[PDB]
């Protein structure tokens, strides 16, 4: 389920009351998360769980959520590189219903949208190293885009 | 049905999902997990377009096509936006653990992956991390295994167990560690395994025969080609490079072997790329071994031809129509002897007599897969007609796709369709003398000799017809099983009958042409199918001759002085001792064939014939479908001094030199003509495909892909001056690119499906009116006889129950699919897969004999006595002994025949 | 709004005007990538459509190309007349600085067309060329005859069941042709050339003109063309669309990388690809110095009738950025091969400061030379009337007093950011005047030059589409999509979705054109190379006409011609 703020707190938990303010309400077994838990670890276990927890099946979840996984383990490092909180706002976007063969997917990507949506400045904090995904090869001369 | 796509209006089938109907009409929409053949199960998330409610909608919503049925009015959107970046995730996804490993892969070139990579505009990597790996099994042969390249797809699973009905791969392991292949190394045991290497879009599975020498798709020299390995004719695409066939890819035909061969075509061309094949005439002088050239060697046999007084010619049922037919030209109508024992030749026309004049509808191999129930009579349709097996087993799914669709669920809709039919099948009955493989999904299967068989077909007969002959002595489990099949049949809408002659048996196809008999006169929708033997059995045996025996008694007895043997070895069909003693009486043996066979040391002339890879030619299936075959390269491009010539032009040009005394190389057309005009009943083979004045809007048809590579330096090391290109006067083929395979072709013969943007096995989709429907403008390939409009008789010979005397074993056949097949043996791939020849015993005569599992034993057949390792047969009945026809030493003739002096070695 | 989109070109007020002159239902417009409108005209109303166009207000003077096209074969023909082949009419007009595509349809038995040399003298020898390579007869043409084949040629090379390849050679073929030829001087036909008093054979490239004369003076003339012809549009069907850049090198072999240019720009049209600004600039610099080594070359050949150094110069530099002299096939689908070598500019600084001391030495040369002025003005000159008649293009145009450069009038490749000037003569084409407009040529491409060292580009030299062919070499080594894509392209061929693309640009002798169709293949369905060298050669028998030999000599060598832009 999606994260809510404490702004979210005064609200019935009813199915619509939830639904309308951006979650979901679930099993109504909350689980609270004080201020000293960081948003991105919080976001790297739910995340493990979820993409040890696939069953397989379909391509968005089976090779997306691992990949969600990794760039949250980056940004736990302090290793992240610009466009990490991208890919994940796209996994989030591309991971919706409809997109996969089951609901497990979606459920998956709510904690993590919630979390880009509410904490951004903690996912922002993670990146501290410039993009880079290859090496340079002696001999060749890369193709410098802009 | 209508639908709207990217605002054109188009009209499909309401049945079909959303992406073949699109892909039907032209369309291109990226997918991985769908086939044609397999249905739709929503794996890959490749198909995404956007679909919208009605016509005045603009959010829209993703839905995957194979998973969306092409309803009336449906609205969708193919090239929107968030469709386009949502297909080029998924690809992206699918490339951040795959391998780098395009070069060092065989399926470079060739692969439905880089295919869609390309066809999404996916080119940029931004993935940064460690890609997962895999180890790999050794699955064989045949299959090599390379999972990293996996795109986790399950293809391979779906086919190999739901389709062909394997047993030994599957999916193991979790979220995103997912692995394809057996629980263990070891060799994989389905027949037709060989279809993953096209089944797999990426290069886990790959034709390791292949890949031993490899060469890329764009590379190949390809023709449309029939496997000659057994009677089904199934379409093939043989590919050569550099003088040698390299690979055997599957030929479309929606008439007869759409999408899938068996492991005994796709993997038995070796024999073509052996060294010891004849490659000049060769002509004996004492014990020297001339070589001459084609104008000396017709000379040299027409001479000696003319000075004999009675030459005979003995074809085979390997050969094509033309090479028999010149060959009986040559010899003359009375002096043509088919060359195959008496009684082959007797089941072998019985079959035909069933199949031309029964009044019942031979089907041809996918309407198999339409049958309500299935009766299988004495034919191991797995080892000898393996096509017709997967066919049965799509016959038999049938059921639960009735049921399915009384639930108004979509026949592709495949998962649910078996979840619906759970265990419940359509009724299937073998007979074997043994276990087959079918008894996993048949309803009973009877153990027993061709007699009792035979005798179950002739009581299923009575039981559901009175007029035809009872059988007496029926054992009352027996009679209430009989029963069980009676009720099967007669309440099935389209009831098949298999039968064929690898029974060996008469009675056995007599029983089946009564039960098919029966099931008409009820009128059921009853079919028959017969199984012949070789690549042209009907085609020998509607020409028709004398038996083998015939000959040899012609050769022994002194009037014949010379005989011409037409690509028979002449062991499989008689007696090796006859036979060798009828040869080397004779003052002149000629033998036109192109493997080394045992006979050509008694040959006074050896005539290089030309395989199937290096000639043209015509063969008549197990259902009367006359089929052409093309040359797929020129012997002599490579090697100036090959002399390979088709065995028609060999034979053709030598009775022009015994006639006229000059050689005349003619034309195929020109023997098409003698053909049609000398027999009426094989007047069909001149539409099986056009003549070679046969233009597509001018230019003739291409056998290389347009990127056809090396041609000023393929030849280079022998001179640097380029050859000519090789002439094909023949066919409407050209030896070059210079030519048309469009798929908007009007032609029926393909020699290789390419489409720019496809270049995967999934490039046949543009070649077919639908996808996975017929090929557009028709399949290749005529039937030559139509149905009778009366039906023949019952037969009222009905055996006797099998008796075991002492001292005295009948033969049991025993067929293996790598190993029965004379040119299949020869190919040494298939050493290492064809098992140790093993007789088989029933324990009681085993311990009779005092024999234990694996002593070997000392039989002698025609005063040769031979020792083989015995093997426990359970299911094997007392009194007879198993065999393995057509391995090292024992003869097809064999079957049913007895043996003596069973003794311990 | 992207410059390669596919338009329809029905703002086009020629489009409107043909609409009220022949009404709506007479045509129909074809919507390509070739930036001009498509008009699919009958065949009956052919030559009224161009008188229409040759007196509009602002008229259509200048048939740039006539061509024919074999479209037996063709599967996307979704908006198209039913045509088993088609004629294409390529007409410019200057001063709408517009052109129009006429199409004519024709059923295979029924191959012929009206002339269209009564409206366009130019059209003979485009008309000659499409029944050599086609066999489509034109009705009312005076000699029809092959001009790329030998007479005693069968078949029509362009059709697509003709065979690319070469046949078996023989000698018996060979020595025939040594009696036929070697027996032209003693059994010559003067009806079948066109003429009707000496016949001599002279014999830039080697070529002959069957001369008639009456003593010295030139009173009939017959170019024998076709002595050169490499078939290399029929290689263009036969290559890729990467692999056939060497063929784009290998005409007007002087040119180069100028060569390459519009091939890629047209293959880039059919791709959309917009290629960034870098690559822009790279090209442009490249045909900027092939520019001035054909320039240069020129000059030296007409002051002939010491400036070899400033070509080795040139070829030093082309030699560092692309590895190779005259044939670089350098430009690639969606930029160019290899990134510029560290170390370029200090090359080309040495250059630009070695070059204005030679320029005022070609100008001492050329204009203190009078007796080069003497022997060089009212040398077979003419007027823009005959210019524009003949598809006379480059130097002699601009020499009429025209100003017409595609560098300027239609801008590519990033022309528009350079400051630089077109060299217009005073209204007459001598061969003096054409020189001197060569020099200022060079000068101006020496401008551009140091306008492009001044102001370099730091960024990519290859495309961020998906359809740059080859994808850059690093990310090829290290990455499985651009592994993929290099695999593919390199080997299968890149995929150019079912579309037609032209693309015009001025060459180093006068207006070079690719025009190609795409059947949605990884190969050209047809490739059409309009050369300015071949409209330049047709003008000689409407210029030499009562001159002497001498002149015709002086004449030849100061067109601006090489006989394998003559016969492509
Ligand atoms: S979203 Fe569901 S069906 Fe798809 S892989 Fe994940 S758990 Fe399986
Ligand atoms: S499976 Fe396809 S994409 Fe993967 S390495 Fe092989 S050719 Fe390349
Ligand atoms: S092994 Fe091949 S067919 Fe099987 S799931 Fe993987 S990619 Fe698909
Ligand atoms: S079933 Fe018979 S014809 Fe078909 S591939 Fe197998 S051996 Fe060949
Ligand atoms: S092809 Fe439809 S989800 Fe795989
Ligand atoms: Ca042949």
């Amino acid at each position: 389920t999606d994260f809510l703020t404490e702004a979210h707190l005064d609200l019935p938990m009813e199915f619509e009351s939830i639904g309308k303010a951006g979650s979901r309400l679930g099993t109504a077994l909350a689980m609270a998360v004080d201020h000293e838990i960081n948003m991105v670890s919080l976001v790297r276990n739910l995340e493990e769980f979820f993409a040890r927890e696939s069953c397989g099946w379909c391509t968005p979840c089976r090779d997306g959520l691992p990949w969600s996984v990794k760039i949250l383990r980056a940004l736990e490092r302090g290793e992240g590189q610009p466009g990490d909180i991208e890919t994940l706002e796209q996994l989030c976007r591309f991971l919706g219903p409809g997109k996969t063969f089951c609901a497990h997917a979606p459920g998956a990507v709510e904690p993590l949208q919630s979390a880009i949506k509410y904490f951004r400045e903690e996912f922002e904090a993670g990146i501290k190293q410039p993009f880079s995904n290859t090496h340079l090869i002696n001999g060749i001369q890369p193709n410098l885009l802009k | 049905a209508t639908i709207h796509v990217d605002g054109k209006e188009y009209e499909v089938n309401g049945a079909d999902n959303l992406l073949e109907a699109c892909l039907s009409l032209g369309l291109d929409i990226p997918y991985f997990c769908w086939h044609p053949a397999l249905g739709s199960v929503g794996a890959c998330r490749q198909c995404a377009v956007k679909q919208y409610q009605n016509a005045e909608d603009t959010r829209g919503r993703l839905v995957m096509s194979c998973m969306t049925p092409a309803s009336d009015g449906t609205f969708i959107s193919i090239d929107d936006e968030e469709a386009k970046q949502f297909r080029e995730s998924v690809v992206e996804w699918l490339m951040t653990n795959h391998p780098h490993d395009c070069p060092v892969c065989e399926e470079g070139g060739n692969c439905h992956l880089q295919d869609m990579t390309v066809m999404t505009g996916h080119s940029f990597r931004r993935y940064r991390f460690t890609k997962r790996t895999h180890r790999n099994q050794d699955l064989g042969p045949f299959i090599s295994h390379e999972m990293n390249r996996c795109i986790a797809c399950y293809r391979c699973v779906r086919y190999y167990k739901d389709y062909a009905g394997g047993t030994d791969l599957g999916v193991y392991g979790a979220h995103d560690n997912v692995y394809f292949g057996r629980p263990e190394d070891g060799t994989l045991e389905s027949e037709f395994s060989g279809n993953l290497v096209e089944i797999c879009p990426t290069g886990v599975f790959t034709d390791k025969t292949h890949s031993e020498r490899y060469n890329r798709k764009w590379d190949m020299q390809f023709a449309p080609s029939i496997c000659q390995q057994c009677s089904i004719g199934c379409n093939i695409s043989p590919g050569e490079r550099y003088g040698e066939l390299r690979r055997i890819e599957n030929r479309y035909n929606g008439t007869v072997n759409h999408y899938f061969l068996c492991d005994r075509g796709r993997f038995g061309y070796g024999y073509v790329n052996l060294k010891d094949r004849p490659r000049q005439p060769v002509q004996r002088r004492g014990d020297d071994f001339i070589t001459l050239n084609a104008e000396q060697a017709m000379q040299g046999a027409a001479d000696i031809l003319r000075q004999s007084k009675k030459v005979i010619g003995i074809g085979s049922p390997r050969a094509s129509v033309e090479s028999n037919f010149a060959l009986r030209e040559l010899v003359g109508e009375e002096n043509f002897y088919t060359g195959i024992a008496h009684g082959e030749q007797e089941r072998l026309q019985l079959a035909l007599k069933v199949l031309r004049e029964g009044g019942i509808y031979t089907p041809a191999l996918r309407e198999i897969e339409s049958y309500d129930a299935v009766l299988v009579l004495g034919e191991d349709v797995t080892q000898t007609g393996a096509r017709v097996a997967l066919a049965v087993r799509q016959a038999v799914k049938g059921k639960a796709r009735e049921m399915a669709a009384a639930q108004k669920v979509a026949d592709w809709q495949i998962a649910a369709i078996l979840n619906i039919g759970q265990r419940a099948k359509h009724p299937l009955f073998v007979t074997n003398v043994d276990d087959t493989r079918l008894d996993d999904i048949a309803a009973w299967t009877y153990r027993a000799p061709v007699e009792d068989q035979a005798r179950l077909g002739f009581a299923i007969a009575h039981a559901l017809d009175n007029s035809a002959p009872a059988v007496d002595g029926i054992e009352p489990e027996l009679q209430s099983k009989i029963d069980v099949i009676v009720q099967a049949l007669a309440g099935a809408k389209k009831p098949l009958i298999i039968s064929g002659t690898n029974a060996g048996s008469l009675e056995v196809i007599q029983a089946a042409a009564n039960v098919a008999k029966a099931l008409k006169g009820r009128g059921a929708d009853v079919g028959i199918t017969m199984i012949a033997r070789s690549v042209n059995s009907m085609g020998l045996g509607i020409m028709g001759g004398g038996s083998l025996e015939e000959a040899l008694t012609e050769l022994e007895t002194g009037r014949a002085d010379a005989v011409v043997v037409l690509e028979n070895d002449l062991h499989r069909h008689a007696s090796a001792t006859r036979v060798n003693a009828a040869l080397a009486k004779a003052p002149l043996v000629m033998v036109v064939d192109h493997q080394r066979t045992a006979i050509m040391e008694n040959a006074h002339l050896v005539l290089s014939a030309a395989s199937f890879a290096e000639s043209d030619g015509t063969v008549i299936n197990n259902e009367g479908r006359a089929q052409r075959f093309f040359q797929v390269y020129d012997p002599a491009y490579y090697d100036s001094k090959t002399v390979m010539l088709e065995s028609w032009r060999w034979l053709h040009s030598l009775h022009s030199t015994l006639l006229s005394r000059e050689v005349d190389w003619t034309q195929l057309d020109h023997v098409i003509d003698a053909v049609v005009a000398k027999i009426p009943e094989l007047a069909g083979i001149k539409d099986a495909a056009p003549d070679a004045t046969f233009r597509i809007r001018g230019q003739k048809l291409a056998r290389e892909p347009h990127r056809y590579s090396g041609r000023t330096a393929m030849r280079a090391n022998i001179s640097v001056h380029e050859p000519r290109q090789p002439q094909d006067i023949d066919t409407m083929f050209t030896f070059s690119m210079e030519g048309n395979n469009q798929p908007t072709a009007h032609r029926s013969q393909v020699p290789f499906a390419w489409a720019p943007g496809w270049n995967s096995p999934q490039a046949w989709n543009k070649f077919q009116d639908e996808v996975g429907g017929k090929l557009r403008f028709g399949d290749p390939g005529v039937r030559l006889f139509e149905t009778s409009e009366n039906g023949l008789d019952y037969f009222t010979s009905v055996p006797a129950r099998f008796q075991p005397q002492d001292g005295k074993w009948r033969i049991a056949p025993y067929y293996h699919l790598f190993g029965s097949d004379e040119l299949s043996q020869r190919a040494p791939v298939f050493q290492s897969r064809m098992p140790q020849p093993y007789i088989k015993l029933n324990p009681a005569d085993a311990a009779k004999l005092g024999v234990n599992a694996g002593t070997r034993v000392s039989f002698s057949y025609d005063g040769n006595t031979v020792t083989l390792p015995v093997e426990i047969a359970e299911g094997l009945t007392a009194g007879q002994v198993g065999l393995p026809m057509g391995m090292s030493g024992i003869a097809p003739v064999l079957a049913g025949a007895h043996l003596e002096d069973l003794k311990e070695a | 709004e992207p410059a390669w989109q596919t338009r329809d070109h029905l703002d086009d007020p020629v489009i409107g005007e043909l609409r009220n002159r022949f009404g709506p239902d007479a045509f129909t417009v074809q919507a390509t990538r070739t930036g001009v409108p498509v008009v699919w005209i009958k065949r009956e109303q052919l030559l009224e459509v161009g008188d229409f166009l040759k007196k509009l207000p602002k008229p259509y003077v200048m048939l740039f190309d006539l061509h024919g096209m074999d479209e037996r074969l063709r599967t996307h023909r979704e908006g198209l007349p039913a045509a088993d082949f088609s004629v294409f009419y390529h007409l410019i007009s200057i001063d709408r600085n517009r052109d129009i595509m006429l199409k004519v349809a024709l059923a295979e038995n029924d191959l012929h067309v009206p002339t269209f040399t009564k409206l366009f003298p130019n059209a003979n020898w485009y008309e000659r060329e499409t029944w050599d390579l086609f066999g489509i007869t034109f009705d009312g043409h005076p000699n029809l005859r092959r001009i790329m084949m030998p007479q005693t040629w069968k078949g029509h090379p362009l059709r697509k069941d003709y065979p690319a390849r070469a046949t078996e050679f023989s000698p018996f073929e060979l020595t025939k042709a040594k009696q036929d030829l070697e027996m032209e001087a003693l059994t010559f036909k003067p009806e079948e050339w066109g003429m009707k008093f000496m016949f001599l054979n002279l014999g830039h490239g080697a070529f002959r003109i069957v001369l008639q004369l009456d003593g010295e003076e030139i009173v009939d003339c017959v170019p024998d063309i076709g002595y050169h012809h490499r078939g290399a549009e029929k290689m263009g069907e036969r290559q890729s669309w990467h692999s056939y850049i060497p063929y784009t090198d290998r005409i007007e072999y002087l040119g180069g990388c100028v060569n390459e240019m519009p091939y890629v720009l047209a293959v880039e049209k059919l791709a959309g690809i917009t290629v960034p600004d870098r690559v822009n600039v790279i090209r442009v610099m490249l045909s900027e110095l092939f520019r001035i080594n054909s320039h240069l070359l020129y000059i030296s050949t007409f002051i002939q009738d010491f400036a070899f150094t400033d070509r080795q110069k040139i070829y030093d530099l082309v030699e560092a950025i692309t590895g190779f002299r005259m044939h670089p096939a350098w430009f690639r689908i969606g930029g160019v091969a290899h990134d510029l070598p560290r170390g370029w500019d200090r090359l080309l600084r040495e250059f630009l400061d070695w070059m204005p001391k030679r320029l005022a030495s070609y100008e001492k040369a050329a204009l203190q030379n009078t007796i080069l002025k003497g022997r060089s003005q009212g040398v077979a000159a003419y007027g823009a009337k005959e210019a524009l008649e003949w598809g006379t293009t480059g130097a002699g145009l601009r020499a009429t007093g025209i100003d017409f450069d595609v560098r300027k009038a239609r801008p590519y490749s990033g022309y528009e950011n350079f400051d630089f000037e077109i060299p217009v003569g005073g209204g007459v084409s001598d061969c003096y005047t054409r020189v001197m407009l060569k020099v200022e040529e060079l000068r101006q491409s020496l401008r551009i030059l140091e306008q492009c060292l001044n102001n370099m580009p730091e960024g990519p030299f290859k495309a961020d589409h998906p359809l740059t062919t080859p994808p850059p070499k690093e990310r090829t080594l290290q990455h499985i999509e651009t592994l993929i894509t290099h695999f593919l392209q390199v080997s299968w061929g890149p995929v150019m979705p079912a579309n037609e693309s032209f693309q015009m640009i001025e060459a180093t002798k006068g207006i070079n054109s690719y025009y190609l169709t795409s059947d949605g293949s990884t190969m050209s369905y047809r490739t059409r190379i309009r050369t300015p060298s071949y409209a330049h050669l047709q003008q000689i028998p409407a210029a030499i006409r009562g001159s002497l030999v001498s002149d015709l000599i002086v004449y030849l060598g100061s067109i601006d011609f090489v006989m394998s832009d003559v016969d492509r």
